[PDB]
């Protein structure tokens, strides 16, 4: 993971820094590793700023899993567990949000695992409106 | 409740009208209240946790985020603890300095573990600030139900058909409210 930043990120993570607490800094670094930074390299900054800062709607609203859902989830069980642990924490700060619950749902449903979907799907109705 | 019986796990069934002169409200209503009452303090004991461990976040603000942040906290914690427990070269030195939750204990009466107690004493202690806080945790599992519930006839259906584990009623309500417990599915042994 260190080397996925570079010097062009250097900037970046300087802001960073400097505002741990900036949604505007973390949505523009997210914008600037889109735009130049390779697949892994994005997936990676969003795992980091959906670590930091989990209580962003905006950050949550644009998390993708494109970089997980190409390979077979039998051989590539580490990541489906990663995502399974950022989508836990997400939840953890952001239960009330209805479109992270159904980004939580599709990627249960893309997993093969029928009483885990299940049970989300029960926390789901349960928590929700 | 002078005994060992948990009052989340007591319900009465009877009238609203009458009067209760136990100290705490046994009836459905406040048991509810009680169960409010304990999700507040196991949030607000959950949050001064993860402000004693430093976890990022609010994970005071539901029960279901307490629990799940109480999780993916607590369990890789204990379990690193109960792995260097676990070494034949492991003193009770080391497994006090090897303890998480010193910060969370420390509003306890100090020492939590005595200087002359053996490596027995010190697991029995780190043991009994675990338990207390799996049971922080079950508390507040327990209270989601109720959270999940909306409506506050539905919340009292699912708490005396599951969590209530012990009901005491008069014989003109169990009379009265056969039917209506033979249809909700409430089952004693």
């Amino acid at each position: 993971d260190v080397a996925l930043v570079c010097e062009d990120d250097a900037p970046y993570e300087q802001d960073i820094l400097r505002n741990p607490g900036s949604i505007r800094p973390w949505l523009s670094y997210i914008e600037y590793k889109l735009q130049h930074g390779t697949l892994r390299e994005q997936a990676f900054v969003m795992e980091r700023a959906c670590v930091q800062l989990p209580r962003s709607y905006k950050l949550w609203k644009m998390f993708r899993v494109n970089h997980i859902s190409k390979l077979n989830p039998a051989i590539f069980a580490t990541e489906y567990q990663k995502v399974n642990a950022l989508f836990e924490r997400a939840l953890i700060l952001l239960n009330k949000m209805p479109r992270i619950w159904e980004m939580y749902l599709k990627f249960l449903m893309q997993q093969p695992l029928v009483t885990f979907t299940r049970r989300t799907f029960d926390r789901a109705l349960r928590a929700l409106p | 409740v002078a005994l060992d019986i948990d009052e989340r796990h007591l319900l009465r069934l009877g009238h609203g009208e009458e009067e209760l002169e136990t100290e705490g409200s046994f009836s459905k209503h406040g048991r509810v209240e009680s169960f409010l009452d304990n999700r507040q303090r196991f949030l607000y004991e959950v949050s001064r946790l993860a402000a004693s461990m430093g976890a990022p976040g609010a994970h005071g603000n539901s029960a279901e985020t307490a629990g799940y942040f109480n999780k993916v906290y607590v369990e890789p914690a204990w379990a690193k603890f109960n792995d260097i427990i676990q070494r034949e070269d492991v003193g009770p030195e080391d497994i006090v300095r090897a303890f998480p939750f010193h910060a969370y204990f420390s509003d306890a009466p100090q020492p939590l573990f005595p200087p002359e107690a053996d490596r027995e004493t010190v697991l029995e202690i780190a043991n009994g600030c675990y338990r207390h806080i799996s049971k922080i945790f079950e508390e507040l599992a327990d209270v989601l139900p109720f959270e999940i519930l909306r409506r506050d006839k539905d919340k009292a259906n699912y708490l005396l058909t599951s969590e209530a584990r012990i009901i005491a009623m008069t014989s003109t309500h169990a009379a009265m409210k056969r039917g209506e417990i033979a249809s909700l599915g409430f089952q004693y042994d």
